[PDB]
RNA sequence: AUCUGGUUGAUCCUGCCAGUAGUCAUAUGCUUGUCUCAAAGAUUAAGCCAUGCAUGUCUAAGUAUAAGCAAUUUAUACAGUGAAACUGCGAAUGGCUCAUUAAAUCAGUUAUCGUUUAUUUGAUAGUUCCUUUACUACAUGGUAUAACUG
RNA sequence: GCUACCACAUCCAAGGAAGGCAGCAGGCGCGCAAAUUACCCAAUCCUAAUUCAGGGAGGUAGUGACAAUAAAUAACGAUACAGGGCCCAUUCGGGUCUUGUAAUUGGAAUGAGUACAAUGUAAAUACCUUAACGAGGAACAAUUGGAGGGCAAGUCUGGUGCCAGC
């Protein structure tokens, strides 16, 4: 034998499944952000929903009770840290009217085109995916990076990429290789 | 049956019994010899090893038909030709056969490393997706442990033959020699083991090149029979 | 079964030696000798899970075999030699002396000593008795066996033993208010003093163990090792000295301190 | 042109087996993996010792390029490198030779035959050197 | 912490049958490009089994006249290596299955002032020729067998 | 490990002699129902007179839509013709837009795949790195199930009821 290998499950579809008020906001979100099935919005909705449950009876046991105190004040600066709660709100009640939305704008395919790099939201998940982007030294190549505070700014294009660098691709140097030995003959 | 014209089924044969566990089979059996009786010790079974003449054709075309395993050879340097290799694979399938075994003896040719080597056997499985829905091994026998369930197999099944040259009885030959009767007609002798159904004193016998003979008489050797008189018309056109 | 068992699973392996679960599938499994088995550490988690020499089993065999690591000024080379409470681990090419203590959250602690306090070595009195010829001996915790001692030593007290030649120097009774480690359990690793020892016949008894900050605990007495008077452990004792400090404590004592 | 940076990080001396051991960590921008034979004779000089006392394991290059990290570590003496490694690392340095053997099938095979023949087995060779004589 | 369709011309009820999601819950149908991690002859038959393997072991330190090798040399008892065999130790661990078993197993909890224990670690043994040194060795008593030859 | 009876079954010169896969690979049996007669002691650990020998215990691959995580199958322009659109509106177009489409036109990016090297590893295979190669993508082409009601989605044409309970 040996040890087992823990894993889990992470994300969980709705109790009912063809009613039309919840079809259509569901659908405005993929358009706005561009994300592939809903399966990418119910796994925004499960990390939530254990966020709120776990706030959900700190709230009910006392204050000045020492529980309250190191899993409250580690969860309010796990939340500051990546830049969803405000600064102003790092009071335990304000984690209870938290949106889904305020994740969804700490992505990468987000945070790339507010920042002055692509033309569309469209042309963040393909700038991302080809290996372009690289925060600190590291080319990520994942639309869900959830960018912590701190370093939104070195974000920047690749010492690599041909778009903020080095040699550029095996169409520009194809066609170089179409016409400039082709200025001759 | 080697299916490119440069091959050694006996060295083939000495890469199927170098895994038997004896060492004194192979080595006195090499000069000129190409039907082999030999008894394996391991698995308890005898096998009739034959091995044809490629300078004939005719000779391959029976060859196939007395047995009921037919070890298929292919190549690791070539693939198959059509009007000898392919044909003589669909002139045997439309006859009738029984079950067979496709193989390859040698892969040292392609070089040394190892994806190379792999491949080279998907490409040879092109020969058993068109003709044959029902086999989808090749065995490379420089593998020790791929040239052994070749040789579980044929030592211990036996598949469904053909219907017609079954049901009849069909002997073949381990001595012949002739002994005298008469200056008008003598006698064989013939040696052999009755496979099929059997031989009785009340029919005739034909082997090709040679074709009709009378018996007279029939000795089981560890049951004396004779011909009796109830012949049939021994003529071409019978009166 | 029928006979011994000689293998030890992985996930069964004791927690404060700290094997990850993931490398292998059976861990070292301790040999009999002085100390018990889920209380001692073999030759093989120290040499290369806490002092990173060695990198493999293979490299711990030829270490033990050039007659480099003795135990109590006595050369070992059996690979799984339990080595336990209070033993002194003297290596030799590198002029470096050890003594096992234990850590606060509840580990066998790395602790470098001198060369002169690798001299001697504490151990409790187990029992006490009359043997064979009418002579007395006494048994320490980790089995030793001494003739001839002082009447006035009895049960639980504390001798102190020349790893030379093996013989006492002195001994520490046994009373309220006195220097006290706590070697097994749940307030395990911390140091404390006597306030008084309640007594319960046919049982198990309790002392009652004050800190330096003042803040009380009660034990069995078996776990109840003695060191020294009060202020003067007789031992090199490690760092934080066996004070529990709140989790909320030493977050932001390490936060403070994180200035590097 | 390309930084072949070396670095050699949380250093351990170690007597018990007479050598160092420590991180090596390599930068090299604009270039796929410096190989064993450069890494093996750059590190002699830094440390004063013969390129055979020497040996690297265990590199695994970052996701994108740029860099690799792993292990080495160094003898002080060219009689103890051939103490104390293992010895596939030997060989893989030129230095021994591959030993050649049967598999481990065929030596299985070989001594459960020989567990058949009490002694040596001559005494045995001239009994089937009568009878099967004839 | 949620409900919708179906009894009557029409309405309120008791009431059940459809629906709806989950499964580290097994098969099955059509499809199937990438990286990481991976269960897998349990159910029915604790039914039957061809071939090969899974248990042996030596240090400077119990026994070497191999008619072994190395020869190499200070060595006339032996001394380098070293098959076979006696002696010592282990084979009671590990691995696999779930048939029996309902106060039994098993769990958390006690007891041995009611018992055996190879090993390991630490202590521990002037007294024993009839004798206090009288015949009868302590500078050391006796046969028997293995491998091997035939 | 051995010995008896019970149920089995193997070789035989017929005098006799041998046997237990609910260990690992593999069988022809059953059923809705479950992988290779492969490589090695490098790691984890156990045994021995012992650092050296042994280990289907255990490790490494093949077969694996049992389950779980990450996420390719397209992104940018131009004119064009439309509309909306905010505004210059005189009314034009003066700006800002948004689409719509124009087998209307342009150039850039890239890994699926292939493959020198190096690295990995006990040796290899693969993943990370990287020469040369690799697309208008119409072909490097996503599929399963439904379109009275419950329950998201059609007033569309064709059967003599070809190929009707549904």
């Amino acid at each position: 034998p040996r040890a087992p290998r823990t894993y889990s499950k992470t994300y969980s579809t709705p109790k009912r499944p063809y009613e039309s008020s919840r079809l259509d906001a569901e659908l405005k979100l993929a358009g706005e952000f561009g994300l592939k099935n809903k399966k990418e919005i119910y796994r925004i909705s499960f990390q939530l929903s254990k966020i709120r449950r776990a706030a959900r009876d700190l709230l009910t046991r006392d204050e000045k009770d020492p529980k309250r105190l190191f899993e409250g004040n580690a969860l309010i600066r796990r939340l500051v840290r990546v830049g969803v709660l405000s600064e102003d709100k790092k009071k335990l009640d304000y984690v209870l009217a938290l949106k889904v939305e305020d994740f969804l704008e700490r992505r990468l395919q987000t945070q790339v085109y507010k920042l002055g790099l692509a033309k569309s939201v469209h042309h963040a998940r393909v700038l991302i995916t080809q290996r372009h982007i690289a925060v600190g030294k590291q080319i990520v190549n994942i639309p869900s990076f959830m960018v912590r505070l701190d370093s939104e700014k070195h974000i920047d294009f690749a010492p690599t990429s041909p778009f903020g660098g080095a040699r550029p691709g095996r169409v520009a140097r194809r066609n170089a290789a179409r016409k400039a030995e082709a200025s001759g003959e | 049956v080697p299916l490119v014209n440069d091959l050694d089924p006996l060295d083939i044969l000495y890469k199927l019994l170098k895994c038997a566990d004896d060492e004194g089979i192979m080595v006195q059996e090499v000069d000129s010899k190409r039907i082999f009786n030999v008894h394996i010790k391991k698995f308890k079974s005898n096998l009739k090893i034959i091995i044809p003449d490629m300078t004939n054709f005719l000779n391959i075309l029976d060859c196939a038909k007395v047995a009921d395993f037919v070890v298929f050879g292919l190549s690791g340097v070539q693939e198959v030709d059509e009007e000898f290799g392919e044909q003589i694979i669909r002139a045997l399938e439309l006859q009738g056969i029984a079950s067979y075994i496709g193989v390859i003896s040698n892969l040292s040719a392609v070089h040394e490393k190892e994806k190379f080597q792999l491949d080279v056997k998907q490409s040879l499985e092109s020969y058993f997706k068109h003709f044959f829905p029902s086999e989808e091994r090749v065995y490379n026998l420089e593998k020790n442990s791929d040239a052994l369930n070749v040789l579980r197999t044929l030592c211990q099944r036996l598949p469904r033959s053909i219907n017609w040259r079954d049901n009849r009885g069909y002997v073949v030959a381990d001595f012949v020699d002739f002994v005298e009767t008469s200056p008008d007609s003598g006698d064989l002798v013939i040696e052999g083991t009755v496979r099929g159904i059997g031989f009785n004193a009340n029919r005739l016998v034909h082997i090709p090149d040679f074709g009709d003979f009378q018996l007279n008489k029939i000795e089981k050797i560890s049951t004396v029979f004779e011909s009796n008189m109830n012949r049939d018309t021994l003529d071409e056109y019978a009166p | 079964a029928r006979g011994p068992k000689k293998h030890l699973k992985r996930l069964a392996a004791p927690h404060h030696w700290l094997l990850d679960k993931l490398s292998g599938c059976y861990a070292p499994r301790p040999s009999a000798g002085p100390h018990k088995l889920r209380e001692s550490l073999p030759l093989i988690v120290f040499l290369r899970n806490r002092l990173k020499y060695a990198l493999n089993g293979r490299e711990v065999k030829a270490i033990l075999m050039q007659r480099h690591v003795k135990v109590d000024g006595k050369v070992r080379t059996d690979t799984t030699y339990p080595a336990g409470f209070m033993d002194v681990i003297t290596l030799d090419a590198t002029n470096e002396n050890f003594r096992l203590v234990y850590d606060v959250k509840g580990r066998f602690a790395v602790h470098r000593i001198t060369d002169e306090e690798a001299s001697y070595k504490l151990g409790k009195v187990k029992k006490v008795q009359l043997g064979k010829k009418g002579v007395p001996y006494v048994v320490t915790h980790d089995g030793r066996t001494i003739r001839y001692p002082d009447p006035n030593i009895k049960v639980n007290d504390t001798v102190k033993i020349d790893l030379a030649s093996g013989k006492i120097t002195d001994f520490i009774k046994f009373d309220a208010g006195k220097l006290v480690y706590v070697t097994g359990g749940r307030n395990l690793g911390r140091i404390g003093t006597i306030v008084h020892k309640e007594r319960h016949d046919g049982g198990f008894d309790l002392v009652h163990i004050k800190d330096s900050l003042d803040n009380t605990f009660v034990t069995r007495l078996n776990n109840v090792f003695v060191i020294g008077e009060q202020g003067k452990p007789y031992i090199s004792l490690p760092k934080g000295k066996g004070i529990k400090l709140s989790i909320a404590e030493e977050r932001d004592r390490r936060r403070a301190q994180q200035g590097l | 042109s390309d930084a072949v940076t070396i670095r050699t990080r949380k250093v351990i001396s170690n007597p018990l087996l007479a050598r160092k051991q420590f991180v090596v960590d390599v930068l090299h921008p604009n270039r796929a993996n410096v190989s064993k034979d450069e890494l093996r004779e750059k590190l002699a000089e830094v440390y004063k010792a013969e390129k055979d006392a020497v040996s690297v394991f265990g590199f695994r290059t970052q996701f994108g390029g740029g860099k690799s990290v792993g292990f080495g570590l160094v003898y002080n003496s060219v009689a103890e490198a051939k103490k104390f490694e293992p010895t596939y690392r030997l060989v893989r340095y030129g230095l021994a030779e591959k030993v050649e053997k049967a598999s481990r099938q065929q030596r299985k095979q070989k001594k459960n035959r020989d567990k058949k023949i009490f002694g040596t087995g001559k005494r045995l060779a001239k009994k089937v050197a009568r009878r099967n004589a004839d």
